């Protein structure tokens, strides 16, 4: 948890958002937070 | 000891009702949805 | 022969789409029968 | 534009969000707005 959070990058979350919505090359700034939440939860689940 | 039955009945009511209400109203719906969506989809992919 | 192969691939795609649609209909709550069963579940639990 | 906007439903946007993220049965409330934007743009493009 500590390492992943302290190494979090906004650009990775934006890249995830762009992947999640193929039919658009731009993602709203808010999508950064959503993808951050989902990425954190998913990686933590895999470790579990 | 039979004389104290009503008071212990009320005590058990107070202790248990919140537990059951919370569990049933919060978790079970999400648990069922998650189990179904995480079990069926891979099976559908393997069938395809 | 190639048309048969095309048809098989399209069949697989269609089956995946149908299963996803059904599961997500259940998740959203649009499945009225499932909602009836779940409310019966909750009522039975509280009554018990 | 007028008809689609006046007939917009939050539940459809939430359903789109749930579809966009298969590995989770819940979508953050914010995803409603994002999927609304994307749905509007996509349908308008198809009409165009």
């Amino acid at each position: 948890l500590d390492e992943l959070l302290k190494t979090f990058s906004v650009m990775n979350a934006y890249k995830r958002a762009t992947e999640s919505h193929p039919r658009n090359s731009t993602a709203p700034f808010i999508a950064v937070l959503v993808e951050a939440l989902y990425y954190l939860a998913n990686e933590l689940e895999d470790a579990f | 000891i039979v004389e104290a039955e009503p008071a212990i009945k009320e005590l058990l009511k107070l202790d248990f009702e919140p537990k059951v209400f919370n569990t049933v109203r919060k978790n079970f719906r999400q648990t069922v949805n998650n189990t179904l969506k995480t079990h069926l989809l891979p099976m559908a992919e393997e069938q395809a | 022969l190639t048309l048969l192969n095309q048809e098989m691939q399209n069949l697989g795609i269609e089956f995946k789409k149908y299963m996803s649609a059904q599961i997500n209909d259940v998740v959203i709550g649009n499945d009225r029968e499932f909602d009836q069963d779940f409310t019966k579940l909750k009522a039975r639990m509280v009554a018990r």
